[PDB]
RNA sequence: GCGGCGCGCCUGCUACACCGGACCGCAGGCGUCCCACGGCGGGCUCAGCGAGGACGGAGACCUCCCGCGGAGCAGAAGGGC
RNA sequence: CGGAACGGCGUCGGCCGGUCCCGACA
RNA sequence: GCCUGCCCCUCGCCCGCCCCCCAAACUCCGAAGGGCCGCGCCGCCCCGCCGCUGGCCUGGGCGGGGCGGGCGAAUGCGGGCG
RNA sequence: UUCGGCCAUCCUACGGCGGAAACUCCUUAACUCGUUCCGAAUUAGGAAGAGAAGCGCCGUCAGGCCCCGCCAGUACUGCGAUCGGAGACGUCGUGGGAACACGGGGUGCCGAACU
């Protein structure tokens, strides 16, 4: 059926800088990557020993979507050599890889920035993933349609030619 | 302290008393609007005791 | 590895199923109770909604008295009969849902009017000829004597933002004379202390589809092809839209009196004794 | 201490699974003055709340309101049966039932009477009976059990 | 103090929780006694002490009545030929006005009359000497405590005879130290 | 007398299923705090498992899943959502 | 003969099992 | 078994299934027992009134006739009010 | 289908089977509006695809939920006892009578408008 294909739904990179001059630099970083404005996340609680204080942004995230998502994951992907380790997939489908240093996607380093990891989480989709979306009559996706981690290996392979 | 033996003796005595029929059929309480509509109705109707 | 099963006997023990039509998802219980509750003095005098609901294809007005274990509809105009008024595509379109609405008023006003047949009714508020988006309420600007049919919109899940087709059906039927309450604030062209009664009435004539129909042939005609494909074939024109819906608000005037227009296998459930056999054949492995 | 809600845990609490919002019949039942309504409090619903002693309370509606009904209940204190007049939001108040078997009684009395008039002229007596005796009946003791009292384990 | 005393009820259940903290633990803390890991059909024969009274036993008469059992039913045959279930657990607490509210001190079981005290599982060498560790245990006991043999093969529920029809069929499923039917009921697989 | 303070009030209990019921009987509170921590409309889902993601470990943060509320709702407890 | 846990081969009445004309080694 | 190993053997550990015993401040349940209320003036047809209600000619209240009727558990017993 | 009533005989999990219409998924951001960021939602504009889901059915020694039995005249308990017992407990009238287990059998139905 071609309403069982596959796709990208999004690409979350979370930088968990963990300084604001930092948090907002690795702001920049992600805004020249995916070309939509990130938002900031806050702290949960007080931790002194990671050096965190509740109430201060920590981290910085874009949900990136789209062709712009493929070109993105298709980079990072490089950068891990095309080698994706087998437990990354979950059991709900969605795979993820951490890349380190942004100049590695090919964003050039300037001095005026920092240098920073992303941490790329890929969440897969199919057509008929907005039923449990929809203010109206959400309702669970069937578990046939749900994608399984194996099925996601498949479509991952295929796709960008990766090798676990 | 404390007793409530012979209380009960005591209100059944002459009691358990019904509480009249006029306050059954009283208007305290009853909405405003009812009661000024229950005066005109009365007060325009041939059964009206006007002058 | 070994973890808790999160839904336990006593999980499906303790739990309480919502109201089926919340389980469903078609109805919110908040504002269902509000638009429903009238003042007990007014006794059983029926309060009317106007329910809108739009489906991938279709706009249904509504207006729903309720009783104690149902729901009465009074008048219903479906978007799918607006080709018979000369709309034949776009039956979703913000135009439509104006018609649609348009349909729901004169439709209601006349069905009440058939009841006098004499006096005043349907013709004591006529409502707007014209569509112009001019702020009209019908329901006191005059009145006295008969009174404007009162129905409260009923948007449902739908959510109310400038521009939604929930308000274009309203101003529709607030224009065949129902009375329904408004503010002009989530219709287009409303800013702060003016409304503009141009934008109201472009949308309501169909102009933003029209000038995308034409950017779209201009710039792309193979987008047009693919993305007009209904419009194209129907020989729908876009500089000719705005007279197609003005003729078609007109014919829903003239005539809202609404003309009256299978079994799957479902394979028979097992009795009792084919099920034990069934098990019996499971369990002689 | 004895504040306005004490004692109430067991009473002003929603039954097992029967917790959440209400049934819209509660605000779509249409009362009349003189109507009996039965007084039974609902947790969720704050305002408009009778105390513990009104919850089980039969009582007539006295005002019909906007949003509230009156309802006069007759409260014992002492020797003296007091009417208390209270206004109660419609979640708390239930239609009550109370006259509904004198009101089919009353109904099927005059039905006797309908038939006298037509076919049938002879009237039951419909004044109610407590039972009365058993009276003679002739029962089979073909199939007779001997039961026994048994030895004791 | 002696359960000359606290051996009638005159308090409700005071069990211990957020209402009793700082509680003097139980002088019987092991419960289950003898060879606790043997199997179902090791072991047929069971014994049981019922109460003659309802009373208050204390858990210094539970601790004594279960040292008492044990160490005679297994200087008699061994530590591996019975199991000795104390059914009788110590959940009330018993109050003292030390010089007027009692202080927390000491805890009863509030036996019943007709309630099983303590059970043995036995193997067929120590059926001879069940009953009489079980008379050692009457007298650490307050009351007129009476002993019984269970017509019921082991801690199960199942008689004798029960336990047999079902175990020849395979019925009786094996469950540790008790035993349970096969169920004809959940998903066939 | 000392000591308390069931000297005014509030929650669950003893309290005996309408109501009512005691004790220097049992476990606790109150004398405040807040122009938002208020009103109102919208949108949202909570605590969390389970799996998954550079530094990252038990706990930093980002995702999906199922989540009867197991969170929250200023401060006692019990109801409520 | 207020009275207990416990004793009694005091005496009557029961309940449940074992042996005995294969005499309860001759 | 081995440079060491998760190459592992057993326990604590998690998860399931059982089981001994529980609660004044636990309840899926739930008595006995008690409580509140009802057990007579019913229909049918019109007609009057109302600043109240309402899309209406709708209700709802309070009246006024007329018409088919009729006193509808037991047992005791005159009740009420200053 | 849209609106409802009562809110599990309707829920939960998995497995099938089905769509002409309807519903949905769906397919685009010119406009409108909309996203601590993101057309995911939501708003608008569509019609190229589709039963893969949601939904409609049917399953499943299914869980739960419902119903009738049985438990059991049991447990408890109202009234009377110069009843027993040293008591705490129990009988005997004379009236009420559960519950858990366990066994079987079920698995929404109604009222408006439209098609």
């Amino acid at each position: 059926n071609p309403m069982r294909r596959i796709r990208i739904e999004k690409l979350v990179l979370n930088i968990c800088i963990g300084e604001g001059d930092a948090l907002t630099k690795a702001a920049k970083v992600l805004q020249q990557l995916t070309d939509q404005e990130p938002t900031f996340s806050k702290s949960r609680l007080t931790i002194r020993g990671f050096g965190i204080r509740r109430g201060q942004k920590i981290s910085t995230h874009v949900t990136v979507r789209g062709e712009k998502a493929r070109e993105i994951i298709e980079r990072g992907l490089r950068v891990k050599n095309f080698e994706l380790p087998y437990s990354c997939f979950s059991t709900t489908g969605n795979f993820g890889f951490g890349i380190t240093e942004h100049i590695d996607l090919g964003i050039k380093y300037d001095p005026s920035m920092g240098i920073y990891g992303m941490d790329f989480y890929v969440v897969l989709s199919r057509p008929g993933f907005r039923v449990n979306k929809r203010r109206a009559q959400q309702q669970h996706v069937g578990a046939s349609h749900k994608i399984t981690p194996d099925e996601a290996r498949a479509w991952v392979e295929r796709e960008f030619e990766v090798v676990y | 302290n404390h007793t409530s033996k012979n209380q009960n003796r005591k209100d059944h005595r002459n009691g358990i008393k019904k509480p009249k029929k006029s306050a059954y059929t009283s208007h305290k309480g009853m909405c405003p609007k009812y009661l000024r509509n229950l005066r005109r109705s009365r007060a325009n109707d041939p059964r009206q005791s006007l002058r | 590895g070994w973890v808790k099963v999160q839904k336990t006997r006593s999980y499906f023990k303790r739990f309480q199923v919502q109201f089926r039509r919340r389980r469903e998802g078609k109805t919110d219980y908040q504002a269902r109770k509000a638009l429903i509750i009238q003042d007990k003095n007014k006794y059983a005098t029926p309060r009317y909604r106007f329910v809108v609901r739009r489906t991938n294809k279709d706009i249904i007005c509504q207006v729903t008295a309720a009783e104690l274990t149902k729901d009465r509809v009074v008048c219903a105009a479906y978007s799918h009969e607006l080709p018979r008024y000369g709309i034949p595509v776009g039956l979703t379109n913000y135009a439509a849902a104006y018609a649609t609405g348009l349909l729901c008023g004169r439709r209601l006003l006349e069905k009440l009017s058939v009841g006098i047949k004499e006096n005043a009714l349907a013709q004591l508020y006529p409502g707007l000829d014209k569509a112009t988006g001019e702020e009209y309420h019908p329901d006191e600007n005059e009145n006295e004597e008969v009174h404007a049919f009162k129905a409260f919109l009923d948007i449902g899940l739908a959510r109310a933002s400038t521009g939604a087709r929930v308000f274009a059906a309203m101003k529709g039927a607030v224009d065949a004379g129902l009375n329904i309450p408004h503010s002009m604030k989530r219709f287009p062209g409303y800013s702060k202390d003016g409304f503009d009664s141009s934008a109201l009435r472009d949308r309501i004539m169909g102009k933003h589809v029209g000038d995308y129909m034409a950017e779209l042939k201009a710039e792309d005609e193979e987008t047009y092809r693919k993305r007009f494909s209904k419009y194209i074939a129907a020989k729908v024109e876009p500089l000719r839209l705005e007279a197609m819906y003005t003729k078609a608000h007109a014919a829903i005037r003239a005539n809202p009196q609404a003309v009256k227009a299978k079994k799957p296998v479902r394979q028979a459930r097992l009795t009792l004794k084919e099920r034990k056999e069934r098990i019996d054949a499971k369990k002689l492995e | 201490s004895q504040g306005y809600r004490c004692k109430t845990r067991y009473c002003f609490a929603r039954k097992f699974r029967r917790h959440g919002m209400a049934n819209l019949t509660t605000y779509n039942r249409v009362y009349k003055l003189g109507q009996y309504v039965n007084i039974k409090v609902n947790g969720a619903y704050h305002k408009g709340m009778p105390h513990r002693y009104y919850n089980g309370r039969t009582g007539t509606i006295f005002n019909i309101g906007p949003r509230a009904l009156g309802v006069q209940i007759q409260k014992r204190v002492r020797g003296r049966i007091m009417l208390k007049r209270i206004n109660v939001r419609l979640e708390h108040v239930h239609p009550s039932d109370c006259r509904k078997n004198h009101l089919e009684r009353v109904a099927a009395n005059d039905a006797a009477r309908r038939l006298a008039k037509e076919t049938g002229q002879p009237v039951p007596c419909l004044k109610r009976q407590n039972a009365l005796p058993r009276a003679a009946h002739v029962v089979s003791i073909a199939s007779a059990i001997d039961i026994t009292p048994l030895k004791y384990d | 103090r002696p359960a000359r005393c606290y051996r009638y009820q005159k308090n409700k259940p005071y069990p211990k929780s957020r209402f009793c903290r700082g509680v003097p633990d139980p002088k019987i803390r092991y419960f289950d006694l003898g060879n606790r890991r043997a199997k179902v059909n090791d072991f047929p024969y069971c014994f049981h002490l019922l109460s003659g009274e309802k009373e208050q036993v204390s858990s210094e008469a539970l601790e004594a009545c279960r040292i008492a059992c044990n160490k005679y039913i297994a200087k008699k045959a061994g530590k591996d030929s019975f199991h000795l279930r104390i059914r009788v657990h110590p959940f009330h607490v018993i109050r003292i006005n030390k010089m007027a509210w009692g202080k927390p001190q000491g805890t009863v079981a509030r036996v019943s009359i007709g309630q099983p005290l303590l059970s043995v599982r036995c193997r067929a060498s120590a059926k001879d000497y069940v009953k009489d560790a079980l008379r050692r245990a009457k007298f650490k006991i307050p009351g007129r405590q009476a002993i019984v043999e269970s017509r019921n093969w082991g801690f199960t529920e199942f008689t004798k005879e029960e336990y047999e029809d079902l175990r020849e069929r395979g019925e009786l499923q094996y469950d540790g130290n008790n035993a349970h039917r096969i169920s004809r009921k959940g998903p066939l697989n």
